[PDB]
């Protein structure tokens, strides 16, 4: 999608294993606010968006 | 600590940042004192092949 | 209330001690108030700040 018109896809009753985003080359940056990338897989979210 | 790099990989060379090659084969500490220097080695360390 | 000046004292000491237990849920400009999450959330350079 373009960037006014965004995408919006919300993310529910998943398993996630962020190894798949972390540990992959194909992404060029990988920067996180609240959260730190490693501990990802520790910890539950609901509400969640991309 | 002398080493060959990426050019856009040089900003995981810092305290307090992550990355591919900061993990696996150069980790540094979080409250590292001290300099990183950096300077183009393409003229010297690269071919056409 | 013929007994109210040793009510004051136990009154003043018992809301004293609500004070200090609620300052525990502040934040103080923290991302939480609970430790555990900050420690299971970050990395220790911004888990330290």
């Amino acid at each position: 999608a373009s960037v006014y018109a965004w995408n919006r896809k919300r993310i529910s009753n998943c398993v996630a294993d962020y190894s798949v985003l972390y540990n992959s080359a194909s992404f060029s940056t990988f920067k996180c606010y609240g959260v730190s990338p490693t501990k990802l897989n520790d910890l539950c979210f609901t509400n969640v968006y991309a | 600590d002398s080493f060959v790099i990426r050019g856009d990989e040089v900003r995981q060379i810092a305290p307090g940042q992550t990355g591919t090659i900061a993990d696996y084969n150069y980790k540094l500490p979080d409250d590292f004192t001290g300099c990183v220097i950096a300077w183009n080695s393409n003229n010297l360390d690269s071919k056409v092949g | 209330s013929a007994l109210g000046k040793l009510q004051d004292v136990v009154n003043q000491n018992a809301q004293a001690l609500n004070t200090l237990v609620k300052q525990l849920s502040s934040n103080f400009g923290a991302i939480s108030s609970v430790l555990n999450d900050i420690l299971s959330r970050l990395d220790p350079p911004e888990a330290e700040v």
